[PDB]
């Protein structure tokens, strides 16, 4: 598309998530929902194929019906309380078709279904995009009625989730699909930690959104979306792939790396509540994202895979365009664990 | 709470079932997504001139708004999904899995 | 949780004002003119109690010098004043702008008696 | 005018409603005639049906949809 | 989450549209503008778990005053227990319920 | 009481539904969708909200159901909840509505942006390539 | 009431006369014996339904002059007025009206 | 006494529109140096019986393999709506007085093309559904400007009802008001009734010509009434009555005059000329009539 | 100077339309802020009355509030009559 | 010559004549020989209203004049 028309797209879909982040008003929060919505669906599309149609046709199904039970919750809610404000919900009914809508909108399980192969049809850069940005709002909007949600629902959503994570990560072969079930099982260990403290859900968000920003930058420089097409890599850019092997040992939960720091500080945090038996179902679970992850660890740089001769040329040529914050992202998700303390600013 | 509600909630879960039952024929998921809409403006109107809240007659009117874009952004999916298959089956949709 | 409390049917007896819509709209404005100061006592009493319980006898001020003032009328200006609202009566918005010919004649009647 | 007049209707209709509550429910064992349903003293603007309750299904009609049906 | 721009700008984006009882236009009072206010005096500056064990009382009226199911519970059964007399025979309306009585303006 | 009116074009609202609800050769499914529009037009102007019932009767069926069918085509109890008091010299309703000039500058500059950022959203998507 | 007995006697006279129309010839025996979907008129009617959307928006100014905030409200409906021109003038200068 | 007050309402439209097309086809014979039915009775008044009785004489050519359901419905619709819209008039005082009678006859006029459509769809044939996709466009293309400068001229106004447009237009007609906003509602009207130079295409097919010519006289009522305002004496309503129906008699005549004077357009055309003439102009002029009563201190009264 | 008003002189051929539009539009939108009379609208909009107007409770120190609708205290309206 | 129109188009007249008085005499005929009162903004209905319940014999347009004050 026209760049001018794509950065007014962007202009919109941030917007959007502005909107609802800083809305005090249910009304103007769906506003704020159905922007988003609108706005995101030609990113998507912005390589035009079949597949790329059908992801966004799908996500847009998913998000309509999502806001559409959004509105009826609010709907519920004015009817047994007139007030419009985000405040506790009034409503035992009205809580639960919200906490759906919501889960709806992040793609917690049982309605996960959609994010793989939404992930899977899209190009890497929309990918990086609805797996990073497309979860402020619902987060946000969970986190302002975070005293009103039901603690069974929630926490066995989040279970149901972070195990669905970790079992459909060790089948995938293609990089987006790993990535997409990677983020489920992230926000299932993100959603748990909601009625208990937010602040540890706003620092395992910005941890998470590091690290799969650094992953998909990393995934972009060297443009491959299969295994084997990211086994190639090492024969050109070895720095690559060994910074990629690190940034998925981060991810995996593995001490001193960044990617332990949200693990540790939920469970601390779940043990304050006397809650004991979860948080270590939840690590147990997560040696299967660890597993998958030092699968593909070992197919990128630990091993060299065979090689094309016809690699010789790209020997030849040097990336023309540069992405900025690439190395910061790769710091920030590796090396920031002696700065647990600063999760006291409230970040 | 009067019989009224609790039939206009009634129809918004019919609706909300129709929708995700799925036979065939995209456009009836669109058709029911926005039974479901009128459902909420039903609602929503009678909630609002009942209790006299004067302020908030701005709100079913926005939200139609809002809804019927939604549903020409649907529509225009759907017919590229025809023009790219021929028919809007749902079935044609099982490039992407899991 | 407690009892409410209602005046008895002895209470609200009155003597009710029997003239239609269209005879109250004819004389309207020399009506608020001239009683105006019970009504303003019964209205503020009104919107200060915030209950009609506490305002019976301003209402039984109101409708009895309302009478009165029907009575003046009746008195003085019958004709003019029966031109005037069967004029306003038969217009079906009862617009004052139809006949300000009987507006004027019925002022200027009541100008030069009361 | 119309301000008295109507507040003295509206008192005559619900003490109407009260005498005839007083006489049906002499029976009823832990009835309270006359209970309010609010716990404050204030007091509140009653319903259609506090009003209209007991009486025809004509002039129920009337007072609750003829200003609606007037065309 | 909730970055409050509005409180630190001042700017009253959407906060007139919050309530029943905030400036409706031409004074225009809410069905239940009276419950409304004294509920949300009541549980001003007293925090939201302090309120809902507190302030229970005023929002019981403020529900009662939106739903008015304890006056549809009542009404019906009055009208019920009516419908019985009437039926076995010991009860019969006044003429003001029979459409005979006097109409007052 | 006309037996429960309301009452009765609610029940023909969820028959209407239920009607559509079996999705049935899309076009039937669109013709009870009008009905049940329909009928909700007449559930809202029997309340009270005669404008809001006539902006569905309009927007609603005249052009959303009307622009669903072209695109189809191309391819193969009551009454005690009322008030007791008068509204005045003028209708509460349509003040509320005419209050989203004067007051609703947020929802006005909102739904417009997001009205023109649709446009563009369906061209783009509707170009092709 | 009344507009409902209007309604009921519009459709009643309408479908007896259409119904004797259709009967009147049938008492007396006789003999007895795809793929285009062009995208403009989908566009032309995407563009109607947004524009239809944009009037609804526009609806309520005959009350809207009435509110004592003339400078506002007047600013507001030139706003609407603008972005519905603003989208008019962007399906215009992309070739979106054309046959 | 309503039910009389409905069908004297009812039956004189469908005389009337019976023998608009014995005035049709003599205005137009007389255009063109001939003359109009003029055997059949003393000056052709027996041609519309005649007709009407020939067309419910002869068989219905029924597919026999299209939805009889949708089929039958449309003419009804079609029947119902343009019987309907006639109501809401006043003429001088309204059969039925809505408060909000302009949008209700925008409503009746925005469905009036669902019976296009379904009879299209209906016809099981691939060119009678492009004619109607094509109709339908127009049609709606075109009610979109009629909503705009409908409302547009009801913001001198004051409301949405029919009857104070009698006391708006007392003293001076709307037509010295904004003319260019008449003559593009003329255009409209004249487009939206597929009427020459706008009209690109026995029981349904004489229901749908009724529904189409009552559908031109009540548009035509309704200009008359919107833009052509005649004195009203509340003791003797018949000289309103009188001057209204002599302007509606103009307004036909000019009609039939348009559609004898005129080539016709292609679609195309008049669909660049809509969205690309019209529809600017109308947006301009709304904005216009929007800020001219807040400039000369001259905003309606109702509210 | 002259590049514009070349263009617009070419505008006014093979566009009149356009040209109409846009001269009527900025005419509507710059007009109102120049015109006098706005602020006698805004006024004739205030002096409808469309509530009851209730009155004050007297405490012997509201010289400017009226005793009788007749007395000369309060807002008058003999701008809007010679209007 | 061309007046032979003029019939045709005189028909429609009285077919257009035949409505608008018609209610008009209705709207006399049904309410006791005056204009029909027109009910906008909820205020006039209430007036109506109390017209009916002063007039005694259940119909608004029976007008109680001053001769009813006593
Ligand atoms: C915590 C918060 C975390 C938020 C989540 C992260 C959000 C990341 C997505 C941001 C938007 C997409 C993006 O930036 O691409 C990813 C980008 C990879 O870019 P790429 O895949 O090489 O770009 C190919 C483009 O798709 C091809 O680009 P193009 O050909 O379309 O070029 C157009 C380009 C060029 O822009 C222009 O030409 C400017 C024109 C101005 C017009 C103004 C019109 C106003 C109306 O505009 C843009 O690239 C997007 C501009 C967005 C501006 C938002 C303000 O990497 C990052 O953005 C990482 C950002 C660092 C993390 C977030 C910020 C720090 C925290
Ligand atoms: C890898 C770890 C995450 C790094 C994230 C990127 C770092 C660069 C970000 C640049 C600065 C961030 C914010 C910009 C400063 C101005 C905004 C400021 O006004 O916001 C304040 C808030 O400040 C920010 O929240 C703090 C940002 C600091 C983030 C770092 C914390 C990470 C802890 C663990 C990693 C240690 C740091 C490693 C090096 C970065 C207002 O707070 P308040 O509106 O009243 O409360 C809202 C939150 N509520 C609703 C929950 C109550
Ligand atoms: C402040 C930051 C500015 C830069 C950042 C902008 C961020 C995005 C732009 C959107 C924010 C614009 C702020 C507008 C908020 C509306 C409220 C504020 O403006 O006050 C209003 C003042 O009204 C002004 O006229 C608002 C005009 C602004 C709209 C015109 C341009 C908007 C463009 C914004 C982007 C939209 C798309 C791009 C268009 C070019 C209220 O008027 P007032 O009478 O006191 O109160 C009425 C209520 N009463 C009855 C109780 C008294
Ligand atoms: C403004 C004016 C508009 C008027 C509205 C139109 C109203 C319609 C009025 C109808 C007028 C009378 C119609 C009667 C003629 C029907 C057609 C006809 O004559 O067909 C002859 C046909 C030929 O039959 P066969 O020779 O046996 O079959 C040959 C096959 N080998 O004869 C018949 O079928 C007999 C039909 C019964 C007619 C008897 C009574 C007629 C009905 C009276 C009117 C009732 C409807 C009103
Ligand atoms: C169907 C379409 C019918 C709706 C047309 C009538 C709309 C209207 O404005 O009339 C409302 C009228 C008067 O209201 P105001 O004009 O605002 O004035 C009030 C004070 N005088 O009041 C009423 O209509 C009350 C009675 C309405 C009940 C039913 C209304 C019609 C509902 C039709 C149901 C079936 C329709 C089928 C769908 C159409 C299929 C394509
Ligand atoms: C101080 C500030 C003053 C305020 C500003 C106001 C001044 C405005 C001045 C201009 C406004 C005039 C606008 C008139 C409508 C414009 C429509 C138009 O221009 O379209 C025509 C087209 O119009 C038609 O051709 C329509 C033909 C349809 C047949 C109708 C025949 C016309 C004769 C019928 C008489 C009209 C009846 C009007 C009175 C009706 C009474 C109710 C041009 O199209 P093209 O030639 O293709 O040019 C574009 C390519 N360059
Ligand atoms: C800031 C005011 C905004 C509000 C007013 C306007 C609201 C509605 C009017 C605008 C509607 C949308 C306009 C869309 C613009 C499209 C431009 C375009 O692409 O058209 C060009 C052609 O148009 C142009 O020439 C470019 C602009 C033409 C003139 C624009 C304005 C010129 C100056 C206006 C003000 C005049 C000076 C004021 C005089 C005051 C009186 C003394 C292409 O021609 P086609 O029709 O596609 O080709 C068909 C034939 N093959």
């Amino acid at each position: 598309m026209n760049p001018i028309i794509y950065t007014t797209l962007i202009m919109t879909v941030m917007s959007g998530t502005m909107l609802v982040m800083i809305s005090s008003h249910w009304l103007l929060i769906w506003i704020g929902f159905e922007m988003n919505l609108l706005a995101m669906i030609p990113v998507l599309m912005k390589n035009f194929n079949p597949r790329a149609t059908e992801a966004a046709t799908k996500y847009f199904l998913t998000q309509a019906t999502a806001s559409m039970m959004l509105m009826m919750a609010i709907i519920i809610n004015l009817l047994y309380s007139g007030q419009w404000t985000i405040t506790k919900m009034f409503n035992p009914v009205a809580m639960t078709m919200m906490t759906m809508a919501l889960a709806m909108k992040l793609g917690l399980s049982p309605f996960h279904f959609w994010v793989p192969e939404v992930t899977q049809g899209i190009s890497l850069q929309a990918g990086l995009l609805l797996l990073t940005w497309q979860k402020l709002a619902p987060l946000s909007v969970l986190c302002q009625i975070s005293q009103s949600i039901n603690p069974n629902l929630m926490l066995t959503m989040a279970m149901l989730s972070i195990l669905i994570g970790g079992w459909g990560g060790l089948n995938q072969t293609q990089l987006r699909k790993i990535m997409a079930y990677s983020s489920i099982a992230h926000m299932g260990w993100m959603t748990a930690v909601l009625p208990y403290n937010t602040t540890m859900t706003i620092l395992n968000l910005l941890i998470y959104i590091t690290m799969t920003l650094a992953m998909f930058m990393l995934l972009i420089h060297s443009s491959a979306t299969t295994t084997l097409s990211l086994s190639h890599t090492w024969n050109k850019m070895p720095v690559i792939t060994s910074l990629m092997m690190v940034t998925l040992l981060s991810m995996g939960g593995l001490p001193p790396l960044s990617g332990f720091m949200p693990k540790w500080m939920i469970i601390q945090e779940m043990t304050k509540n006397e809650s004991i038996i979860m948080p270590t179902l939840m690590a147990m679970t997560a040696l299967l994202n660890l597993y998958f992850y030092m699968r593909l660890a070992y197919s990128s740089s630990l091993t060299m895979f065979p090689s094309t001769n016809n690699m010789k040329m790209k020997w030849q040529f040097e990336h023309t365009k540069q992405m900025k914050l690439l190395p910061t992202m790769i710091v920030l998700s590796t090396l920031v664990l002696p700065m647990t303390p600063a999760l006291s600013s409230l970040n | 709470m009067p019989l009224v509600y609790m039939n206009i909630i009634m129809a918004f879960a019919i609706a909300l079932a129709g929708l995700l039952m799925y036979r065939s024929h995209l456009m009836s998921s669109l058709l029911c997504l926005e039974g479901m809409m009128l459902s909420l403006f039903i609602m929503s109107t009678l909630i609002i001139l009942n209790t006299h809240f004067t302020l908030a007659n701005m709100m079913p009117i926005i939200l139609l708004v809002f809804a019927a874009c939604e549903a020409a952004l649907g529509l225009s999916l759907l017919v590229m999904v025809s023009n790219t298959y021929g028919t809007d089956y749902v079935q044609n949709l099982n490039l992407l899995q899991c | 949780p407690g009892i409410v409390e209602l005046p008895t049917l002895e209470d609200l007896k009155v003597q009710e004002v029997k003239v239609s819509s269209s005879v109250l709209k004819a004389a309207a404005h020399h009506y608020g003119a001239q009683c105006d100061k019970p009504n303003k006592e019964f209205m503020l009493c009104r919107w200060e109690e915030k209950d009609p319980r506490r305002c019976l006898e301003e209402g039984k001020l109101v409708n009895q010098c309302a009478l009165d003032f029907f009575r003046q009328i009746k008195r003085h200006c019958a004709e003019p004043f029966t031109e005037y609202w069967t004029c306003i009566d038969y217009s079906g918005l009862q617009l004052f702008r139809h006949c300000r010919k009987q507006q004027a004649k019925f002022d200027e009647c009541v100008l030069d008696k009361l | 005018l119309f301000q008295a007049e109507k507040d003295r209707r509206v008192l005559q209709m619900l003490r109407e409603n009260l005498e005839e509550e007083a006489i049906i429910m002499k029976d009823v064992p832990d009835w309270k005639v006359g209970e309010s349903v609010f716990h404050t003293t204030r007091w509140v603007t009653p319903m259609m049906g506090e009003l209209y309750g007991l009486r025809t299904n004509e002039e129920i009609l009337s007072a609750t949809y003829g200003f609606i049906w007037y065309t | 989450p909730f970055f409050d721009v509005q409180k630190r700008l001042g700017l009253d984006l959407d906060r007139w549209m919050t309530i029943q009882s905030a400036e409706q236009p031409h004074k225009i009072p809410g069905r239940c503008h009276a419950f409304e206010k004294e509920w949300i005096e009541c549980a001003h500056g007293i925090g939201g778990i302090r309120a809902e064990k507190e302030c229970k009382i005023e929002f019981d009226d403020f529900v009662e005053c939106l739903l008015r199911q304890k006056t549809m519970k009542r009404l019906s059964a009055i009208k019920r227990q009516r419908d019985k007399l009437i039926k076995e025979g010991k009860y019969t309306p006044p003429p003001h319920h029979l459409g005979k009585e006097d109409p007052r303006p | 009481m006309t037996m429960y009116i309301a009452f009765i074009l609610s029940t023909i609202f969820v028959i209407g539904f239920v009607g559509f609800s079996s999705k049935p050769s899309p076009i039937y499914g669109g013709l009870g969708l009008i009905v049940s529009g329909g009928v909700g037009c007449g559930i809202v102007l029997n309340f009270g909200g005669s404008f809001l019932g006539l902006m569905v009767f309009l927007i609603y069926l005249g052009g959303m159901l009307v622009v669903f069918g072209y695109t189809t085509a191309m391819a193969t109890g009551d009454w005690v909840i009322y008030d007791t008091g008068d509204s005045g010299f003028f209708s509460e309703e349509a003040m509320g509505i005419a209050a989203l000039y004067s007051y609703g500058t947020w929802l006005v500059i909102v739904t417009g942006w997001s009205l023109l950022i649709g446009v563009v959203v369906i061209m783009e998507i509707t170009r092709g390539n | 009431m009344n507009i409902m007995l209007t309604l009921l006697t519009n459709v009643t006279l309408a479908s007896l006369l259409v119904l004797i129309a259709f009967w009147l010839p049938q008492l007396n025996a006789y003999s007895e014996k795809r793929l285009p979907f062009s995208m403009k008129f989908f566009l032309v009617a995407i563009t109607f339904l947004l524009f239809d959307l944009e009037i609804a928006l526009l609806l309520p100014l005959p009350w809207a002059s009435q509110t004592n905030n003339l400078k506002t409200m007047l600013t507001m409906a030139l706003f609407l007025l603008i972005l519905l021109a603003a989208s008019l003038a962007y399906e215009w200068t992309q070739k979106g009206l054309e046959w | 006494m309503f039910m009389i007050n409905i069908l004297s309402l009812i039956i004189p439209i469908l005389l009337a529109v019976a023998f608009l097309t014995l005035v049709e086809r003599k205005v137009l014979g007389y255009m063109q140096l001939r003359k109009g039915p003029n055997v059949v009775g003393p000056y052709g008044l027996l041609q519309p019986i005649a007709d009407a009785l020939k067309l419910f004489t002869k068989e219905p050519l029924r597919p026999a393999t299209s939805s009889i359901s949708m089929f039958i419905i449309a003419p009804i619709l079609a029947l119902s709506l343009a019987l309907t819209m006639w109501v809401p008039l006043p003429m001088p005082y309204p059969l039925i007085n809505m408060n909000l009678g302009v949008l209700f006859m925008l409503a009746m006029s925005s469905l009036a093309v669902y019976s296009i459509l379904w009879s299209g769809w209906a016809s099981n044939s691939k060119y009678a559904l492009i004619g109607a996709l094509r109709a339908v466009a127009q049609t709606i293309s075109y009610e979109v400007t009629l909503a705009i400068i409908l409302l547009s001229v009801l913001l001198m106004n004051g409301s949405y009802t029919l009857s104070t447009l009698i006391t708006t237009q007392e003293h001076i007609w709307m037509i010295f008001t904004s003319w260019p906003l008449a003559m593009m509602w003329f255009i409209s009207t004249l487009a939206e009734t597929n009427r020459a130079p706008f009209d690109l295409t026995a029981g349904p097919f004489a229901m749908f010509f009724m529904a189409e010519y009552a559908n031109i006289i009540m548009m035509n009522a309704f200009t008359a009434i919107l833009f052509l305002g005649a004195s009203h004496d509340p003791h003797t309503p018949e000289l309103y009555t009188i001057n209204f129906v002599l302007k509606t008699l103009a307004l036909t005549i000019t009609f039939l005059w348009i559609r004898a004077s005129y080539p016709r357009f292609r679609y195309d055309q008049l669909m660049h000329l809509l969205w690309k003439s019209f529809l600017p102009l109308t947006l301009a002029l709304c904005m216009w009539h929007i800020s001219l009563p807040i400039m000369t201190a001259s905003i309606p009264p109702q509210s | 100077a002259g590049r514009i008003a070349s263009f617009l002189k070419n505008a006014w051929a093979k566009e009149p339309v356009l040209v109409a539009s846009f001269a009527i539009g900025g005419l509507a939108i710059i007009l109102p802020s120049l015109s006098p009379y706005t602020n006698y609208a805004i006024r004739i909009n205030r002096a409808t009355p469309y509530n009851y107007p209730v009155p004050l409770r007297d405490d012997g120190n509201m010289p400017d509030v009226p005793s009788h609708p007749q007395d000369p205290q309060g807002p008058s309206l003999e701008w809007l009559k010679n209007l | 010559m061309w007046f032979e129109i003029l019939p045709g188009i005189a028909v429609m007249a009285a077919c257009l004549f035949i409505p608008g008085m018609a209610t008009a005499h209705i709207h006399k005929f049904t309410n006791g020989g005056k204009e029909k009162r027109v009910a906008h903004f909820s205020y006039q209905w209430n007036l109506m209203e109390r017209d009916r319940r002063i007039s005694g014999v259940n119909r608004y347009h029976v007008t109680k004049g001053l001769e009813n004050i006593d």
